[PDB]
């Protein structure tokens, strides 16, 4: 019960970290429990099969198509913690008023990335005479990946350009001119460099 | 429970076997509960005289849960790789029950004071129902049957006539 | 975490009012290759007694001003939608919808006030008549060319039927909203014509307008299936797709239904606080 | 509902002194056939591969649990075209003699 | 080309060269086979497949000016996909095709 | 499934007597694949961020708690084309030294 001493591989330490900033946040807090859920749907359909063929053609099948009735749901996770000073709680409630607010958690061993607030509860009693109990729930925006793509460092990109979309304008700011056209003061505009 | 009656001593309780490759996954799982729960719907028609017939019945897949105690971190991702398997079919024996055709449905670690050296987990299976449970194989390729496809396109995205015939013959 | 974005214009005598997409707004929007112009239905929620008085009253459909100095504006006011995502203050908003106002109701009770909304596209037509004698002897082509004028719409025609000589044309044109009716009528169902946004386009059925702005679609919301006449499936909102615009297609469940398409018809279902935010498209063999 | 030819202690054709195969009717039958099926072993049925019993590897092999040798002989002694259901299956595996006994229930 | 696929027995239908076929491929003994169909009115049985040499042999089948079909190497159902196609010509290019191959 | 050329301790290309490049069937192929991973270091591949071990941050550099080298080399032994999942990380630490051992599983 000494603490402090905690084993390598599996600090239990809650380590919730920005996902722009990537400092973190909400060092204040003492947890006490943590709940991970995954779920997934499952096919419930009697399905049906050739069944006359050779032994690892029909292998091959009854794969695939079980994979087409397999798709995972996102991940859900569950704290419950006290809240000891006040600047970490309007942290927490600003966080929760912004609609693009995203941070990673950490627990024992397990790592959940692109995660967002749903819930909060605070609760406030004789029990507790200068703290207050937190309930926060976070789900998982996107799912991870692993390669591909072409993230390149330099200004090479995928060059998405996808800009149907317009009515044109002609502007009037510019630099200038009153009783002038567009011509003189585009002109002049040029000649000031 | 009866039945076979071995005399071996240090036999193995439930164990999870890969069907495709006869492979047991996380075999280092701490079983504490096995349900089992199997369930049907009849369908029921009102009649005029005053009573009621039945008609059919429709049977739904089985559900298995299974609470567990991880040891290691190996077990947890271990876990974590047997829900997120998306192809893979899982035969499932228990005491002395045997099936066939289970997928992972769900899992749910457990983070509490009252456990900190290991991490309480509940995990769930579904059966894939499938008719005819039992397939019939044909140990020849050619001696198989003729699968059907239909209306495809021809594609095109080729790059010359005269070019490709004088690889293919003249060998290059 | 991106942001959706959803705006609603309206061209009000003062000047445009834009209802933002920070209060409850749903629409769906209808699309097609057909003769029969586009709809739109609008719920909006929450909007006070100043703009309940400042927007309701202007949708009389009566008229007023029977001198009627000018036209178009005098009569309905017009409204227009754009619709996009927001990155990091980013954003890559575009334009779907274009037309009037038709209809008014009044969906829910108190607390929350909310209406509903009927707009159609190239409305202020069946209102303005015809004022330039249609051509006697002409080809196609040139049919075409005077109903663009006529309706005031920029055009583009592509058809084999371009040197094909037609006699009296439109000699029974009452409105302005027949014309495409005429245009559509005489050589269905390989010609399609059809009035999208602010452009008259009239083409073969197989054809695509822009050979070179073929959007690759790898990624569906909705499974492609075989549907009858092409294929058919459903995406996120993705500005790209446009009405006879073509789509090259991969798909992984069902990678038997890789090709060229060309789109024929298409719906939005866009909201600012529910689940839809959606494309559906249906689409025809490429020619 | 079902008819086979006798054989006798060997799975060879048994004639009787007149000389005429007999054609089983039914009880003597289910016996005959349930009896043939429990010997087939699995791999060796052309035109219809993983049906039979696994001796080679569920129950000669040295094995960690011996369940699925006894769901594998239930099965065997099922999918007969007249059996029911399997009143009992006892595995007794005494020394190095691996005994099986089971009582089976038909439509008659 | 063809889309093909790794089965032993199998058939595809498809609308090219303004024409409907419907092809069939299948393992028999040692080389494979084919049946190739049109109109809905069969044409040949048990084509044997070599590479190289086109499947139609007899002028009144190939063409007054239809196309004809070519593998470019042995026909093997494990590899479909990798390394071995089959290709459509239309009549031109069919015809100095064959004016190629002698 | 995969194939590579095979290499030596050192990341050569390895030639036979008859001075042949090989290309090496699966598993071992496997093994070459994921060896060269775990050594790749982050921020040297052009084209993919974000690929590679984080040697320099997470292991050289003082951190308190050593599961970050864990997480990375265990999403560098994935991203290979044939592994499915990790069977064993170990993470010894005596010395001086980062004892670091895993056991991979394999489709084949």
């Amino acid at each position: 019960m000494n603490s402090f001493l905690k084993s390598i591989l599996n600090t239990p330490t809650l380590t919730i970290r920005d996902d722009v900033t990537k400092l973190p946040v909400w060092k204040s807090l003492q947890v006490k429990k943590v709940e991970i859920y995954s779920p997934a749907s499952v096919v419930s359909k009697p399905l049906a099969t050739k069944d006359q063929t050779e032994a690892q053609v029909y292998t091959e099948a009854l794969d695939i198509d079980v994979k087409n009735g397999k798709i995972i749901q996102p991940v859900r996770l569950r704290i419950n913690a006290i809240c000891p000073d006040l600047s970490t709680v309007e942290s927490i409630m600003n966080a929760f008023n912004d609609n693009t607010s995203t941070f990673a958690i950490t627990s024992k061993s397990i790592l959940a990335d692109k995660m967002a607030i749903m819930t909060l509860d605070v609760d406030q009693s004789p029990d507790m005479l200068n703290a207050a109990e937190i309930n926060m729930e976070f789900e998982q925006v996107e799912p991870p990946v692993l390669n591909k793509f072409d993230p390149a460092f330099p200004q090479d990109s995928p060059t998405y350009g996808v800009q149907i979309q317009s009515l044109s304008d002609a502007n009037l700011l510019d630099l200038g001119a009153i009783g002038d056209s567009i011509s003189s003061a585009a002109k002049s505009l040029y000649n000031r460099v | 429970m009866l039945g076979i009656f071995t005399s071996l001593l240090s036999s193995r309780s439930f164990s999870i076997v890969d069907q495709n490759t006869n492979q047991l996954v996380a075999a280092d799982l701490r079983i504490s509960r096995v349900n089992t729960r199997f369930s049907s719907v009849g369908q029921r028609h009102m009649l005029e005289d005053g009573t009621t017939k039945m008609d059919s019945r429709t049977i739904h897949p089985m559900e298995i849960i299974v609470e567990v105690f991880c040891p290691s971190i190996d077990v947890v991702d271990q876990i974590n790789q047997l829900l997120l398997d998306r192809d893979t079919l899982y035969k499932v024996i228990t005491r002395g029950m045997v099936f066939e055709r289970m997928m992972c449905t769900s899992e749910a670690l457990n983070q509490t004071p009252d456990m900190i050296s290991a991490t309480p987990a509940r995990l769930t299976f579904s059966q894939v129902l499938v008719q005819n449970p039992k397939p019939i194989m044909f140990r020849n390729a050619g001696d198989s049957s003729m699968i059907d496809r239909g209306l495809a396109l021809a594609e095109d995205v080729v790059g010359s006539a005269g070019d490709l015939f004088d690889y293919a013959v003249n060998g290059v | 975490m991106k942001k959706r974005i959803l705006r609603v214009t309206f061209n009000m005598p003062y000047g445009p009012e834009v209802i933002r997409e920070d209060l409850d707004v749903r629409v769906r929007i209808m699309k097609a290759a057909l003769r029969i112009q586009n709809r739109a239905t609008m719920e909006i929620f929450g909007l006070t007694t100043q703009l309940r008085e400042s927007l309701l009253s202007q949708f009389t459909a009566w008229k007023h001003r029977q001198r009627q100095v000018g036209r178009e504006d005098e009569l309905m006011i017009k409204v227009s939608v754009e619709a996009g995502y927001s990155d990091q203050g980013r954003e890559q908003v575009s334009r779907v919808f274009v037309g009037e106002v038709a209809i008014v109701d009044i969906i829910s009770p108190p607390p929350d006030i909310g209406i509903r909304i009927q707009c159609y596209t190239r409305q202020i037509d069946r209102t303005k008549t015809i004022r330039n004698m249609p051509p006697a002897n002409t080809t196609f082509v040139k049919f075409v060319e005077w109903g663009a004028n006529e309706m005031g719409l920029n055009f583009i025609c592509d058809t084999s039927y371009n040197d094909q000589v037609l006699k009296n044309p439109g000699r029974s044109i009452t409105v302005a909203s027949a014309i495409l009716a005429s245009i559509q009528d005489m050589y269905m169902p390989d010609v399609a014509a059809f009035v999208d946004d602010d452009i008259l386009i009239v083409k073969d059925r197989d054809k695509v307008i822009r050979p070179d702005e073929v959007t690759n679609v790898n990624s569906f919301v909705g499974i492609p299936s075989w549907s009858e006449w092409g294929v058919e499936f459903q995406c996120l909102f993705e500005p790209s797709i446009r009405v006879a615009g073509g789509v090259a297609v991969e798909s992984l469940m069902n990678p038997s239904v890789n090709g060229n398409y060309v789109i024929t018809a298409l719906e939005y279902d866009l909201a600012s606080r529910d689940r839809p935010f959606y494309i559906k498209v249906m689409g025809s063999p490429a020619a | 509902s079902t008819s086979t030819i006798r054989t006798g202690t060997n799975n060879d054709i048994l004639l009787d002194d007149n000389g005429n195969m007999v054609i089983l009717r039914d009880v003597e039958a289910c016996a005959q056939d349930v009896r043939a099926a429990m010997l087939m072993r699995t791999g060796e049925n052309i035109f219809d591969v993983n049906s039979g019993v696994g001796y080679f590897e569920y129950i000669f092999s040295p094995q960690k649990s011996y369940d699925d040798a006894r769901k594998s002989i239930a099965d065997a002694i099922l999918s007969s075209p007249d059996v029911t259901g399997i009143e009992q299956l006892d595995i007794d595996i005494t020394g190095e003699v691996f005994g099986v006994d089971a009582k089976v229930i038909t439509i008659h | 080309k063809i889309p093909l696929t790794a089965v032993p027995n199998q058939a595809i239908s498809f609308n090219a060269g303004s024409s409907y076929w419907k092809i069939r491929l299948y393992q028999n003994m040692d080389m494979m086979n084919a049946d190739i169909s049109r109109d809905g009115v069969i044409v040949c049985h048990g084509v044997r497949c070599f590479g190289g040499i086109p499947l139609l042999q007899y002028s009144h089948q190939y063409r007054p000016d239809y196309g004809n079909f070519v593998f470019d190497r042995d026909a093997d159902w494990t590899l479909f996909g990798d390394g071995i196609n089959l290709f459509y010509l239309d009549g031109a290019e069919f015809a100095e095709y064959q004016a190629l191959a002698t």
